[PDB]
RNA sequence: UCUUUUAUCGAGAGGU
């Protein structure tokens, strides 16, 4: 891979996305593709929006 | 100026004749109405097992369409203005739902009075679904037969019914004006004759029929308008009207602040 | 080593992909895979 | 396949008016009266309820596979 | 011509509104005595010629479970097929078609014929009208 | 696939001004203003309350596609008046009438009860 | 593409020589292309599908 | 710093 947050699950937490589970489809850099869970589309969103699952709950991108 | 004659009022829906005004003040109160109350409805489901014959997005669907009580729905803040992460308190109220068939004969039939409010701010009146009575069951969700557990959790949120056809308070309005036809604004359709063959609207009695002596004034402008207004029990009609007045105050407000700003 | 459910007796079990496909109990070969354990949101909309 | 909850035109909630249009078709009421007792005078919500097809109780009779 | 003007609070309430599935099915070949093919997880270590989508998304036996989402040319079933006589193997998968955006639903796993696996997946997805689907009276 | 997300329909972005004015010239005295995120339940309690003051001569509004969101419209008066004052006006007029039709409302609703 | 560049336009199957023409573009949301009604008579087309 | 795979022949069911 090119950075350590692919394909890993992620919450949103800021925007008209707010609250929902996404994964990251590509991190090329500072604006990720999240493919969204609840509608079939793929969004961009800055990388600041993004919380990351890890081994205690959910971090921000300090992961 | 303006005038109000309340002629029926109850719990859940008004019916008035809204007097000596324009039209599109009406017509625009109308639209309000419709368009912009801002209310309570369920937003996220998080399915933790479903083993029933229904599909999730069907269920999810029903939940998206239930009527919750919104009566302190005015001081809880939108979900884009808090500065938390997911979700806190002061954006959101969350609702769980469990239940289980236990046996081998039997049907259980899991209705809507059976979500069980969570965490919610408070001390505020939301949260709970609309109950008609004291006994009452109310909307029909799912059902189960032997061994079909359900367990869910679902978030709701503030909205207007411009986002989504749900947040939407009242149901239909009815709205009319001018009974006895002396505008001339429309022209009826007939074979024989013009009057033996239409309805009388139930309000051709308020107003008095035209004399067949008449001439054409030509000065006259729709005056006394007719309209009545339901709800769902989501909210009270006073309320509904109250609120719709109050927004269209606020939208005019906001567009005379950027007038005046823009200097 | 991975859930796995028969089509008949209703029994649950697991799989290391070395044993041939049928259910400890009855036997029955038409076997279902079961629901996965990840966390699954939807909109309502 | 079950009853709806809103209505399609309208939105006024019909989902807790299918118990009692049974329950009253039991007593040997008539639709229009059974409708008549239930308030619905707009024939939108009438159409809603008249012509719906109860179909889960066909979906249930298969033995679970879960 | 021909055209029509259809409700927005209507579409909203659920009128029109559609379900529609999916199914796949993939078995394995026998080609010698103990030649064979396996479902499985393929690493890029071994194996060769492998396709681009994700392939996070299988489970250690190479099929994938209920629940999951998957889009554009997600990997779901994960097969070889041996080189004939390190870096000893060829990919042979079958991914999604390029086009769908679905839940998976229910994966069926059970022997075929002549006594090797034999593998379905059910997807399915909800499906609204908009502007440009057809209707009929 | 393509669909436009709804709240778009009155959510503002930041680089979108509310309101611009912009001053017409094949006739003096005359003004062009664009409302974002509006439609006709604006355009309209304004437009027929404008079409009344005895010293406004012509105002007109109009939607151009219903598909976005916005709608533009003309305003001229007469030599004496600036249309902006006008338009100020006009909304404090029909706030004051909201006012006292709500007032009056709720003391019939609590006289009714 | 972007607006106001010029595309050829065309129905299958074209006959007389008005069957192609060149469009100025215009981007619009959802799915499907947009036409002014009275180019309806050359392409001898309607939108019943 | 790229790149990145869709057999073949034949048969049928359809849409303007
Ligand atoms: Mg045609
Ligand atoms: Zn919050
Ligand atoms: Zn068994
Ligand atoms: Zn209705």
């Amino acid at each position: 891979g090119r950075d350590p947050t692919l394909n890993k699950t992620v919450k949103i937490r800021q925007g008209g996305y707010k609250g929902k589970i996404g994964i990251v489809k590509e991190a090329n850099g500072d604006r990720f593709r999240v493919e969204l869970h609840n509608p079939n589309k793929t969004i961009p969103i800055p990388c600041s929006f993004l919380l990351i699952e890890s081994t205690h709950g959910w971090v921000p991108y300090e992961d | 100026e303006p005038k109000v004659n309340i002629i029926n009022a109850q719990d859940d829906e008004v019916e008035l004749m809204l007097s000596d005004v324009n039209l599109s003040l009406a017509n625009s109160l109308r639209r309000t109405m419709l368009a912009e109350v801002p209310t309570l409805a369920i937003d996220l489901v998080e399915i933790k097992m479903n083993t029933s014959v229904l599909a999730d997005e069907f269920i999810s669907h029903r939940l998206g369409l239930i009527p919750l009580v919104s009566e302190d729905v005015e001081e809880m803040k939108y979900s884009r203005d808090c500065t938390c992460e997911d979700y806190c308190d002061e954006c959101s109220v969350v609702l769980e739902l469990s239940a289980r068939h236990e046996g081998e004969e039997g049907t259980t039939d899991v209705y809507s009075s059976s979500l069980i409010k969570v965490s919610g701010p408070g001390n505020l009146n939301v949260g709970e679904p609309v109950r008609r009575d004291d006994y009452d069951q109310g909307i029909l969700l799912c059902k189960l037969r032997n061994h079909q557990e359900l367990n869910i959790r679902c978030i709701a949120k503030k909205g207007i019914a411009k986002e989504h056809a749900k947040w939407s308070p009242c149901s239909a309005i009815a709205f009319e004006y001018d009974p006895h036809n002396k505008l001339k604004h429309t022209d009826f359709w007939f074979e024989v004759d013009a009057k033996k063959e239409w309805p009388d609207s139930k309000y051709a009695t308020w107003e008095e029929p035209p004399k067949p002596g008449e001439v054409f004034d030509y000065k006259a402008k729709p005056n006394r308008f007719y309209m009545t207004v339901e709800t769902t029990g989501s909210l009270k009609a006073n309320q509904v009207f109250s609120r719709g007045i109050k927004t269209l105050q606020e939208k005019l407000a906001n567009v005379l602040f950027e007038l005046e700003n823009s200097r | 080593g991975v859930k796995y459910t028969c089509g008949a007796c209703a029994h649950n079990f697991s799989l290391n992909k070395s044993d041939p496909v049928r259910c400890k109990e009855c036997g029955h070969r038409v076997i279902y895979k079961a629901r996965t354990k990840r966390m699954i949101q939807f909109d309502a909309r | 396949m079950i009853i709806p909850v809103r209505c399609f035109s309208c939105g006024k909630v019909v989902g807790d008016k299918w118990d009692a249009y049974l329950r009253l078709l039991e007593e040997g009421k008539q639709e229009g009266d059974a409708l008549d007792e239930l308030k619905l005078k707009r024939y939108c919500c009438r159409r809603m309820v008249l012509t719906h097809v109860d179909l889960i109780e066909k979906f249930l009779r298969y033995n679970p596979l879960e | 011509e021909d055209s029509m003007i259809m409700n927005q609070s209507s579409i909203d309430r659920g009128l029109f509104r559609s379900l529609f599935f999916r199914s796949y099915m993939d078995q394995e070949k026998r080609f010698g005595i103990s030649i064979v093919e396996e479902f499985e997880k393929p690493t890029r270590a071994t194996t060769l010629r492998l396709k681009h989508g994700t392939y996070e998304k299988l489970d250690e036996d190479g099929l994938i479970a209920p629940g999951v989402r998957v889009s554009g040319d997600d990997i779901i079933i994960g097969k070889t097929t041996p080189i004939p006589p390190y870096h000893t193997k060829r990919d042979a998968s079958t991914p999604l078609r390029s086009t769908e955006n679905g839940i998976v639903d229910q994966v069926l796993l059970t022997t075929n014929q002549e006594g090797l696996k034999f593998v379905k997946v059910r997807m399915r997805t909800t499906k609204v009208p908009q502007i440009g689907d057809k209707f009929a009276s | 696939m393509n669909a436009p997300d709804r709240f778009e329909l009155f959510i503002l972005p930041d680089d979108v001004p509310k309101l611009k004015i912009t001053p017409d010239s094949r006739v003096p005295n005359c003004i062009i203003i664009k409302f974002e995120r509006e439609d006709h339940t604006l355009a309209n309690l304004l437009r027929e309350e404008l079409a009344l003051y005895p010293d406004v001569t012509f105002v007109a509004y109009k939607v151009e596609h219903p598909l976005f969101a916005n709608f533009v419209m003309r305003l001229q008066t007469e030599e004496g008046t600036r249309p902006k004052q006008a338009l100020e006006r006009a909304c404090a007029s029909i706030i004051n009438k909201l006012k006292t039709l709500d007032h009056k409302f709720n003391e019939e609703w609590n006289i009714k009860n | 593409l972007m607006d106001d560049d010029p595309v050829l336009f065309n129905r299958q199957p074209s006959l007389h020589k008005m069957s192609m023409m060149a469009h100025r573009v215009k981007v619009m949301p959802y799915s499907t292309f947009r036409l002014n009604l009275s180019v309806t008579s050359p392409y001898n087309a309607d939108f019943d599908g």
